[PDB]
This record gives C-alpha cells, structure tokens and sequence, in this order.
C-alpha cells in the first residue's frame, strides 16, 4: 500500500491543439504544435515540490 | 516483452478503450473494427508469438 494512493499526477496542456504565445506574430494567432509531438516529460522530484503544489 | 510494454503505453497515449486479447500483438485480433488505429501517431509492428526466438 505505501506509495500506491495519490503518488503520481499527470497534468495536460493545450500545446498540441493551439494557443496564443508571447512571441512576435503569435500573440493573437492560435497555433499549436501539430498532431505529431513529444508526449510526456518527468517533473524532477528530488526536493518533493509536488507535495507542496503539483 | 518490449514491444508489448511499448504498445500498452501507446494505447494509453492514444486514449484507447480497447479490451486486450490473450495476446495483444497478434494481428488477427486488430480487425475488423476492433483496435481502430486509423488516427494514431505511433504503432507497434505485430508478429506471430510461436515464431519469436528472442531470449
């Protein structure tokens, strides 16, 4: 039972579909990465930040 | 073992609701209108299990 319950989180994003970005020409045009993209990235856990706020 | 471990995480990333067969990497299980892979970014190449001679 230890580290089974509430031990992991996945947080999604709008990056694939589209967003405005703080880059010249992208501030008012919705653009996304495309259907082909990198899927996941591990947030580093050595200081336990995810237990204060994920 | 590696291709199934990859495939199970591809199913997760394409958010599939498909029930696993007894062997998920047998192509005979993927059709008709079963796996519905037509929109996917990534897939595993299926193969017959009795021919796999890897250690």
């Amino acid at each position: 039972y230890e580290n089974v319950v509430l031990a992991f989180m996945e947080i999604p994003t709008l990056r694939a579909a589209g967003l405005s970005l703080p880059i010249a020409g992208l501030e008012d045009i919705v653009t996304g990465l495309g259907d082909f993209h990198y899927n996941e990235g591990w947030v580093d856990g050595a200081d336990k930040a995810f237990t204060i706020s994920a | 073992a590696l291709l199934l471990t990859l495939f199970v995480n591809i199913l997760r990333l394409e958010t599939s609701l498909w029930t696993l067969p007894d062997n998920p990497l047998d192509i005979s299980e993927w059709f008709p209108f079963s796996l519905n892979p037509g929109n996917w970014r990534n897939i595993v190449k299926p193969f017959p299990f009795l021919a796999d001679n890897s250690p």
